[PDB]
């Protein structure tokens, strides 16, 4: 066979140890998921410094906690925009999931609160900036550097999916680089606990699996499709289904035809054809062998999965660090007021937040 | 010739 006796035994033991880890991780998650802990704060506990990014509903801002002096990233959501875009349950999903998870590549939530106008989620500040910026600046990553990042996403999805969580918004914009050059996934705006199928049309056009676009009840395999899009974009510099308007993007995704740059290795193309697979009975991450089809693929042969988890692998890139509140790795955005109305808005809709 | 979105991409909440 492909593996000699020793290698086969080692791999088998490693895969069993993953099962043991995940069983314990699930116990820990459910304890927090069922009886969540208080993490309250209020707006005047923080100094607002700079807008780090924008989204729907508001911004992410660098803030400074007045008492401790610690810097944080504060996601602000205007409640009236959330209710109109029927993003109420998604925002509740986001908070509850962030509160309960624990993994080295998932950003850590510190506080959550609300006022008359807004919802607030305060998390660890990740100063190295978005993968997106670094990727656009350099053009494309080498296959070894793309692989280093990809491995972290594979482990992160192995963790999330074991908890019945689907992530649903993988893209370089949502992957921050920390001081050691490792990834922090942020933004859990579309994450959801799903036992089998779910039906909401959501995500980012370039990263949507065909079954989302086709309004089919879909499952966690949409995240493995999105991993294929991410790996392609990291290694090429542009995504596999690339067009000016969402409707044209969707047409390309549903056709399913992928073309690869001539510099892609054969190993990489094979992995990507198996991730960017329209047929769910054939898509890696959705078969009997589960995540092992991905982790044991030739393109990952040089990946030491435990060393990645332990963060003992030398990162390809270490971000410029200029102090705990330095924002040099982020682009500039228009600074808008944080309005807090005298009157409570949408109190009914956000009681459980 | 290829053409597509190079800037940050916003999520969609419906299609």
């Amino acid at each position: 066979g492909h593996m000699g006796n020793a290698a086969a035994a080692k791999k088998g033991s490693e895969q069993e140890s993953v099962k043991e880890f995940l069983a314990k991780a699930k116990e820990e998650f459910l304890k927090k998921w069922e009886s969540p802990s208080q993490n309250t704060a209020q707006l005047d506990h923080f100094d607002r410094i700079k807008t780090l990014g924008t989204g729907s509903f508001g911004r992410v801002m660098l803030v400074k906690h007045k008492e401790t002096g610690n810097h944080y990233a504060m996601k602000i959501l205007d409640k009236q925009k959330v209710v109109k875009l029927k993003q109420i349950e998604h925002t509740l999903n986001e908070k509850r999931i962030l509160q309960a998870v624990n993994f080295p590549f998932l950003v850590k939530l510190e506080f959550s609160f609300k006022d008359n106008s807004n919802l607030y989620m305060v998390m660890e500040y990740v100063p190295g900036g978005e993968m997106f910026s670094h990727l656009r600046r350099i053009g494309r990553f080498s296959e070894p550097h793309a692989r280093f990042y990809a491995a972290q996403i594979v482990l992160t999805f192995e963790y999330l999916h074991s908890l019945d969580l689907i992530y649903r918004d993988l893209k370089p914009e949502n992957l921050l680089i920390d001081q050691q050059g490792y990834i922090q996934v942020t933004d859990f705006g579309f994450a959801k606990r799903v036992k089998g199928r779910t039906w909401t049309l959501c995500g980012t056009p370039e990263y949507l699996a065909p079954e989302i676009i086709l309004s089919k009840g879909y499952n966690k395999a949409v995240d493995w499709w999105a991993l294929g899009v991410l790996i392609y974009e990291m290694a090429a510099g542009y995504p596999p289904f690339f067009a000016d308007q969402p409707i044209q993007i969707y047409e390309k995704i549903v056709s399913g035809k992928v073309r690869f740059p001539s510099h892609f290795s054969s190993d990489l193309k094979d992995l990507l054809r198996n991730l960017l697979q329209v047929d769910l009975t054939k898509r890696f991450g959705n078969l009997k062998n589960g995540v092992n089809d991905i982790k044991n693929h030739k393109w990952f042969a040089t990946t030491d999965w435990i060393a990645i988890y332990q963060r003992k692998v030398e990162a390809p890139f270490i971000p410029k660090f200029k102090g705990p509140g330095d924002t040099s790795n982020f682009d500039d955005y228009e600074e808008e007021e944080i309005r807090v109305s005298i009157n409570e808005k949408c109190g009914k809709e956000f009681t459980e937040f | 010739i290829a053409a597509g979105r190079t800037g940050r991409r916003q999520a969609i909440h419906d299609i």
